């Protein structure tokens, strides 16, 4: 499982737990959606891009 | 001993090196997350933050940028690796903070100050899924100025018929640049449609990184600095060429590689770009 479509419109904290639980070792990181960010590719990294509410606004994916 | 990383070799920049170009006197602004300007393999020549907390543009609490000025600009000398335009005066324009995101208001600030300072190429290895007018203003302002702008394509892989490339990338002013290994494969995740322009190296792309360091990174990050580089030597062999020319000299002497779509118009061939006549190989 590479991308969680099923978040979208989620809070950050289920998402956090969800990926975590297929990802375990997966790292983590929340951003604004609406920002520009690095195009680096990390395979062990899932952004996780919220909303001012604090819930999911985009798909997450590894990377 | 210096190592030259493959990436540097595969877009054939030696050929340049040994007819006497390497980008000398050509200014180009890596907008990013800033440049460690203490590595001894960088040369730095100036810059300025637009991070209202991190306000050290020579100062990269991240690593990316330092890596991408690397594939640029690392020095030619006995240490490290060899950047694609060793001789290019290399400044830190940093919009990206240390978790390695930004305002559009800072990426906009940065290209506004790179137009200002009479920057020649502007390089951003970043990008987001949403345009804004004012982004796609300051990328054509800057364009229309004279500016060679190379941007990511993005590593949003494929999603069936559509464009997954992103911004600033997906603008027709920006060189959008998609990643392939050595085998001159495109990376899983190099994003698609046509958009996409050119490619260039983008897996385990071997550059400097702060604090004296260097490791091998993955990303269409890694592939647009070769492309920034290779214009920055372009330059440096034809000072008088314009931006068009410039842009035109790298799409026109490509490797075609797959399908436009998933390669654009395939690897760049910066030897064959600085050539006064040009074709695909
Ligand atoms: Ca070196
Ligand atoms: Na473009």
């Amino acid at each position: 499982k590479t991308e969680w479509p099923e978040l979208v419109g989620k809070s950050v904290e289920e998402a956090k737990k969800v990926i975590l639980q297929d990802k375990p070792a997966a790292q983590i990181i929340v951003l604004p959606v609406g920002t520009i960010v690095t195009a680096e590719y990390r395979i062990d990294r899932v952004r996780l891009f919220v909303d001012r509410l604090d819930n999911i606004a985009q798909v997450p994916r590894v990377g | 001993a210096q190592s030259v990383p493959y990436g540097v070799s595969q877009i054939k920049a030696p050929a340049l090196h040994s007819q006497g170009y390497t980008g000398s006197n050509v200014k180009v602004a890596v907008i990013d997350s800033g440049i460690d300007s203490s590595h001894p393999d960088l040369k730095v020549a100036g810059g300025a933050s637009m991070v209202p907390s991190e306000t050290n543009p020579f100062q990269d609490n991240n690593s990316h940028g330092t890596h991408v000025a690397g594939t640029v600009a690392a020095l030619n000398n006995s240490i490290g690796v060899l950047g694609v335009a060793p001789s290019a005066s290399l400044y830190a324009v940093k919009v990206l903070g240390a978790d390695g995101s930004g305002q559009y208001s800072w990426i906009i600030n940065g290209i506004e100050w790179a137009i200002a300072n009479n920057m020649d190429v502007i390089n951003m290895s970043l990008g987001g899924p949403s345009g804004s007018a004012a982004l796609k203003a300051a990328v054509d302002k800057a364009v229309a100025s004279g500016v060679v702008v190379v941007a990511a394509a993005g590593n949003e892989g494929t999603s069936g018929s559509s464009s997954t490339v992103g911004y600033p990338g997906k603008y027709p002013s920006v060189i959008a640049v998609g990643a392939v290994d050595s085998s001159n494969q495109r990376a899983s995740f190099s994003s698609v449609g046509p958009e996409l322009d050119v490619m260039a190296p983008g897996v385990s792309i071997q550059s400097t990184l702060p604090g004296n360091k260097y490791g091998a990174y993955n990303g269409t990050s890694m592939a647009s600095p070769h492309v920034a580089g290779a214009a920055a030597l372009i330059l440096s062999k034809h000072p008088n060429w314009t931006n068009t020319q410039v842009r035109s000299s790298l799409e026109n002497t490509t490797t075609k590689l797959g399908d436009s779509f998933y390669y654009g118009k395939g690897l760049i061939n910066v030897q064959a770009a600085a050539q006064h006549h040009h074709h695909h190989h």
